[PDB]
């Protein structure tokens, strides 16, 4: 739901992070 | 790994290392 | 190798810090 | 102009940086 | 910029690049 | 109202922090 | 020029740690 | 002596967001 | 010097800081 | 309590983070 | 094989780091 | 005597790091 709602407002695996690389 | 919350500029160092060679998309509007 | 993957994570450090609302892309070579 | 070129040798400025910003 | 707040070490380190080669003061009492 | 008052209590933009540069 | 813009983010960044309380004054060169 | 303690602050923060549950242990020379 | 909680990436940096040479075993299990 | 109920949950000194140096 | 050695001369990935992890 | 001189090219200890403190 957007990088901080997936990852800094809940929880983001390394394969929740990945998506954001280049 | 970090079953964690990665918030500010620990999400940003993060995306850094997992990245890589490749590099990321920071976009902390929404 | 390093230490300028030392000098890089500085850098997103610094861009988080500088850039904010905007956001940023990190594309190393290019 | 290249990123870790000219901050990782020269010391980029606060507005040097945001050069960078989207 | 950072429309955020800087608590601990990461309100020095926006002082460290905001003042750049000035300096800066840091007193964490009040 | 103090550097942690106005910046980590509160917000401050680059005109709040270089108020405490030397 | 850069890692020792590099180095100094460690030091404010260790001296945040090492003084606290006290606080701290960093003044390059001087 | 330094820029390479520069570097084992980047590998603990590293090995920190590697590690995470598991921990680790770290341990120079040896 | 840190009359202050250390989590996350904070604790494992003040560890490295205070241990130096010697070195840490960082456990974030309890 | 543990590192982090010691230091994170918790306050520790110099002589309480010195516990868990090699 | 040591860290210091071969990841702050050499850079070490994601899975090169895990090596290290109990 | 200088801070980045003898803490950038030497490493200055957590007692070396306290002269430095107010
Ligand atoms: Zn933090
Ligand atoms: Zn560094």
């Amino acid at each position: 739901r957007g990088i901080v709602e997936q990852c800094c407002t809940s929880i983001c695996s390394l394969y929740q992070l990945e998506n954001y690389c280049n | 790994f970090v079953n964690q919350h990665l918030c500010g500029s620990h999400l940003v160092e993060a995306l850094y290392l997992v990245c890589g060679e490749r590099g990321f998309f920071y976009t902390p509007k929404t």
